[PDB]
């Protein structure tokens, strides 16, 4: 409830919960496939798409990723994400992703899709150099799995609609 | 030590890939940014590649092609740095009708000053027309007001890409 991008962007750390419920997705908006690449060598490191949902052992939209200590030493990573639209029409898409490590900004991804057609499917792929991080930082990150975590809040004309969050381990 | 805070500059690079359907923007797209090309569908909306280093963005926006599409386009012009319009050199039938979208783009105020970069693609093929010889369909050199440049390229291959996208770089801030 009144939850606007700027209230979003001031946080420091990853919230203690959801922002709204799944109730509040009344555009129909369902991400379809995702997909992290390293982008030096090309290899897809993960991908999860179309009728695929999950290999697994309040919310059900939590995800989270373990790599291998080499993941933090990538120079440039990309995410993908495909994305479709319903019937009502969606002006002012926006996505805004935190990693966070314990009160450590990692990374922000503020993207403003905007207008979406709708019936559309739509794919967006990030593509980052990786963060610069000092040693202590790896050292931090690698020892403590699953600290690091991050929000992913999507946003419509200013309105949140949709938070899914995630924690990331490195060992 | 060395660590140098070079960056902070906040920029934004917009780059806006436009053409008639089968033109080949999603695969260039694809290509441009080294991923599976393998098997490519219509675009039924937008391809979107945002890549970044330290505050510097550079977005590029694959849009559908299709007939239900193009009416969609004049939504994602606002603050358009590039445009890269395709031409499917192969298929000559569509030349006249490709030559009306260009021409209503380069019309819309939305877009005045972009530089446009005409990939005439699928140069690979036997029945590809020249390059030169869609730049006369297209009346190119009449265009007016903003700097454009032609470049024969196969999306496929991915010969003369790089040409265009240099063209892209050199004629960027314009
Ligand atoms: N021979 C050849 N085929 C190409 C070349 N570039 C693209 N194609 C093919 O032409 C077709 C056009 O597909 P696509 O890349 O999706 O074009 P598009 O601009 O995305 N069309 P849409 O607006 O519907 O999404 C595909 O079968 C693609 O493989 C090229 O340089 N040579
Ligand atoms: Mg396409």
């Amino acid at each position: 409830d009144t939850i606007r991008p700027e209230h979003v962007l001031r946080l420091s750390r990853v919230t203690e919960n959801y922002l709204c419920k799944p109730e509040d997705n009344i555009y129909s908006i369902d991400f379809t496939r995702f997909k992290i690449r390293d982008l030096e060598t090309g290899t897809v490191l993960f991908e999860i798409a179309k009728p695929c949902v999950s290999d697994q052992e309040s919310a059900g939209r939590f995800v989270r990723y373990q790599f291998t200590p080499a993941f933090l030493r990538l120079r440039t990573v990309g995410a993908t994400v495909e994305f479709t639209v319903g019937d009502k029409p969606v002006s002012n898409f926006r996505m805004i992703e935190r990693h966070y490590f314990r009160e450590h900004l990692l990374k922000n991804f503020d993207f403003d899709f905007g207008f979406c057609i709708p019936s559309s499917r739509n794919t967006c792929e990030h593509i980052y150099e990786f963060p610069q991080l000092s040693e202590d930082v790896i050292r931090l990150m690698i020892e403590n799995p699953y600290e690091t975590r991050s929000d992913s809040f999507y946003f419509v004309d200013n309105k949140l609609i949709m938070h899914n969050k995630a924690d990331y381990a490195y060992n | 030590i060395l660590r140098k805070l070079k960056s902070a500059p906040d920029q934004e690079v917009r780059i806006l890939l436009l053409g008639l359907d089968n033109a080949g923007k999603t695969t260039l797209l694809k290509q441009l940014a080294s991923e599976d090309i393998s098997h490519i569908t219509p675009t039924q909306g937008f391809n979107i590649k945002s890549v970044q280093s330290q505050g510097f963005k550079l977005n590029v926006w694959d849009i559908g092609g299709q007939r239900k599409i193009r009416p969609y386009w004049r939504s994602y012009f606002e603050n358009t740095d590039i445009l890269i319009y395709v031409i499917d050199s192969a298929d000559r039938k569509r030349f006249e009708e490709t030559g009306q979208e260009l021409t209503e783009l380069l019309e819309e105020e939305k877009l005045s000053c972009v530089p446009v970069l005409i990939f005439a693609n699928k140069q690979d093929l036997l029945t590809a027309a020249p390059a030169s010889e869609i730049a006369e369909g297209l009346n190119l050199h009449t265009i007016r007001d903003r700097v454009w440049q032609i470049q024969s390229c196969s999306a496929l291959t991915g010969e003369g890409v790089q040409d265009g996208m240099n063209w892209v770089c050199k004629n960027v801030n314009a």
